[PDB]
């Protein structure tokens, strides 16, 4: 599951980040920082559902988590 | 010709600096996301372009977590970026 | 001594540049036109400062006031020989008329610093009926920085730790140096280890070593659900068990009861830094030690008079604690990271060793009272003793009122 | 002059609380900038949330999604829990 | 638990250090109230 | 040694290491750019000083975190800028 | 008037003790000018708003009230001056 973001992809991730060479630990440590952010994201988007009484995880319930969070994001909602 | 090492990261730097397109795979992503939102409601079904936010959002995370993991190994004197370097970033952001 | 005969001359008769030997660790000047020798053990710096065209050079020499900081002290090579006679602290030149002379001061920077152990007795080696012989052991520190693997051996008046296996050297350890003898297992640990705490610091391979342990690694992480390895791990862990308590039961026999092992006190344990970084302590019978990861200490408690606690408030899930010796000669060592609910563990430990404790927030020097109590034993025990540390009248605070 | 004041109320929490215990003028006042700023993070977050749903009233539905939001995990629970207990006896009255 | 950290304190009163000694220290009002600084609160010890 | 001390001792305190005085001359000195007769409350003045206080008070923790990263135990300039750029 | 050096009137013990109380061990000399530096740019940003406030409520005072408003936009709430 978390595993399936594997070493290539954590690679190309660091290298857009701009990293040159990366340690082997960086794929382990950043899957976990992946698996926390992502809970911290979908609590929020979950929660709003709740309060519209949909059973669907909609993208502008997404775009308010996301805003709530801070970590706005623009252009997948109204 | 057998490229001397680094020379090849720094080709993939430039190419995905450039590149606009999304670095992790959508159905692994998307079945990572349906494991986690098992836990608050289970059953749960997600819009598709809802997905398609959490994972860009995910990805500006990871890659400014990144850009600061190789400013503290750059500060650390060190090239190759160490977990130590993670911690140390995601605790200066607080 | 800088010469011994008029044969020996300098490098050069007329000496119109300031001379620096090196071959008999001294160097002359001429004080005004006539000669004088000094030497490296009698020299602490020297500076320079250059100023519009002209310079100053400054060279001081090792004296009250120089090389001590508080006069009157005790040091080797001045005090030891006579301790109310005059010496010389420092001089001066200028020699801007001629360059040659930041040749000679960096001749100095290094001339200074060009230039040590005790010899235990030879221990006796005897290849008797009851002989002590175990494999795969590490010795720690190693001789050179790579990892050796030997055997390790008892003798009736030492520790011997035959090489051959790797390199055929030889070291010894002489039981009267030999303080305290601890064994570790592996139970929640990574190694299983045995430590030797010596009085007498020898020379070994490269260096100077106070500290000795032989240990086997118990490590599981490869980087190459089956029951068989978990099987084979716990086959393996048992096994040398049984064979380190034989060989621990042994040497008891072997001291005949005087070099006792002290059991680990598992249950009293806890997270403690004391060496910088993340270890786990584990008291004994007599000798608290906190033997699992490196750098390694030691912390002799029949030489600890009280033991004090500070940063004393909520929601200090670390907080620290001082050892206040009955010899303030050695340094003070600072247990950190002391979890909260270990604090009633080492109250209940400190009631049976039957050493009274103090539990404060102040915070003072070390130094000071460590230089004051050499100074006198009784002046702080005059002044109050440790009751001071206990406060009486901080400050007063208060509010006017709160009422609506 | 009148000064919309917690502190009257924040007193009476806090001898409930901790009978014996006190309060300086200085923590009074922390309390009462507490109490707004909390105040009006709910409110806002339950304005939003009305206007996201398209409701055109707020009820204790927004507010106990808005604590669930804006607490943290153990508060949440431990606040939603006394915020039900809460509208139930008055409800029941 | 102001009131509690008053106790270790020994003062019967409550003061802003008290309050912010809670707050940092208690890892889930920390989370509610991280970005904010109470004035004259102090840094815990570390 | 009193240097390690003299980390342990303000940190108890909540006193407000910047004078008061040198404090309100700079806040009014940098109003003075946005407008001119501006009548400050003291209130204000000291609310001003507890923020920077604490800015201040967290950057050097972040500041001395930097450098035990770099096995160095003084802090650095490079220090600064990096917590403020990782901090944005 | 004009003021000049109030932010060299922050001192260099001032700025050695703040980086004690955030548990700095050893300070390098270049610390104080920069971190003048950074309180400035903080000052101004928080002065900005506050001031801002004050000209929408038609008065010449620079209430705590307002500076408060100001902190709370930078996102660094402050408790217990005003309300």
């Amino acid at each position: 599951n978390i595993q399936g973001i594997t070493k290539p992809a954590i690679r190309r991730l660091a290298r857009r980040g701009g990293v040159k060479r990366i340690s082997g630990l960086i794929y382990e440590e950043t899957r976990g920082v992946l698996k926390v952010f992502l809970e911290n994201v979908i609590r929020d988007a979950v929660t709003y559902t709740e309060h519209a009484k949909r059973k669907t995880v909609t993208a502008m319930d997404v775009v308010y988590a996301l805003k709530r969070q801070g970590r706005t994001l623009y252009g997948f909602g109204g | 010709h057998r490229y001397r090492p680094g020379t090849v990261a720094l080709r993939e730097i430039r190419r995905y600096q450039k590149s606009t397109e999304l670095l992790i795979r959508k159905l692994p992503f998307q079945r990572l996301v349906r494991e986690i939102a098992q836990d608050f409601k289970t059953d749960l079904r997600f819009q598709s372009s809802a997905v398609m936010a959490l994972q860009e959002a995910s990805e500006a995370y990871l890659v400014a977590l990144f850009e600061d993991t190789n400013l503290c190994a750059i500060h650390a004197k060190r090239v190759t970026i160490m977990p130590k370097d993670i911690q140390l970033a995601r605790r200066i952001r607080g | 001594e800088s010469y011994v005969r008029d044969s020996q001359l300098p490098t050069n008769i007329r000496d119109l540049r300031i001379h620096v030997d090196w071959k008999s660790q001294t160097i002359i000047l001429p004080i005004y036109g006539r000669p004088v020798p000094f030497h490296i053990n009698s020299y602490k710096n020297g500076s320079k400062n250059e100023e519009g065209e002209y310079t100053y050079l400054r060279l001081n020499f090792n004296s009250p006031g120089s090389s001590g900081g508080i006069s009157k002290k005790v040091e080797e090579l001045p005090y030891e020989e006579s301790a109310d006679n005059q010496f010389v602290r420092s001089i001066t030149l200028r020699s801007k008329d001629g360059d040659r002379m930041s040749e000679t001061f960096k001749q100095i920077a290094d001339l200074k610093k060009e230039a040590d152990v005790v010899q235990q007795d030879k221990l006796i080696e005897n290849k008797t009926g009851r002989t002590k012989r175990l494999d795969q052991i590490f010795v720690r520190p190693n001789p050179d920085t790579k990892r050796v693997p030997s055997t390790v051996f008892i003798h009736e008046n030492g520790i011997r730790f035959q090489s051959p296996l790797r390199t055929d050297s030889r070291i010894d350890i002489l039981f009267s140096n030999i303080k305290n003898l601890i064994f570790q297992s592996c139970k929640g640990e990574l190694i299983v280890v045995i430590h030797i705490h010596l009085k007498n610091p020898i020379l070994m391979g490269k260096k100077k070593i106070q500290d000795v342990q032989f240990y086997r690694e118990a490590s599981d992480m490869s980087v190459d659900d089956e029951l068989e390895q978990e099987q084979e791990e716990r086959r393996k862990r048992a096994a040398l068990d049984k064979e380190f308590k034989y060989f621990a039961d042994a040497i008891a026999e072997a001291s005949n009861g005087l070099l006792t092992v002290e059991n680990t006190f598992r249950d009293l344990g806890f997270q403690g830094v004391p060496n910088r970084s993340a270890v786990f302590c584990m008291p004994t019978t007599d000798c608290l030690v906190q033997l699992i990861e490196p750098p390694f200490l030691v912390i002799n408690l029949e030489e600890v008079e009280i033991c004090i606690l500070e940063r004393v408030q909520f929601g200090l899930k670390n907080f620290d604690m001082v050892f206040v010796y009955k010899d303030f000669n050695k340094p003070v060592t600072h247990i950190n990271t002391v979890p909260i609910e270990s604090l009633d563990f080492l109250k209940q430990w400190l009631t049976d060793m039957d050493i009274p404790y103090t539990v404060s927030t102040i915070n003072l020097n070390w130094a000071t009272i460590m230089k004051s109590l050499q100074d006198d034993p009784y002046q702080f025990f005059l002044d109050g003793g440790w009751n001071f540390l206990a406060t009486g009248s901080d400050d007063e605070a208060s509010d006017e009122s709160e009422e609506e | 002059t009148r000064k919309e004041s917690y502190a009257i109320y924040v007193y009476k929490v806090l001898k409930q609380v901790h009978p014996d215990t006190g309060i300086s003028s200085k923590a009074m006042s922390i309390m009462n900038s507490f109490v707004n700023d909390v105040f009006e993070r709910i409110a806002g977050e339950a304005s939003r949330l009305a206007h996201y749903n398209k409701r055109s009233t707020i009820t204790s539905r927004e507010i106990q999604t808005a604590v669930r939001l804006l607490l943290p995990g153990e508060l949440a629970k431990h606040a939603v829990s006394e915020g039900t207990k809460a509208v139930t006896k008055y409800t029941s009255a | 638990l102001a009131g509690n950290a008053a106790r270790d304190n020994k003062k019967t009163r409550i003061i802003p250090r008290h309050l912010q000694l809670a707050v940092r220290n208690d890892e889930e009002l920390n989370k509610l109230l991280g970005r904010v600084t109470i004035a004259q609160g102090g840094v815990l010890p570390n």
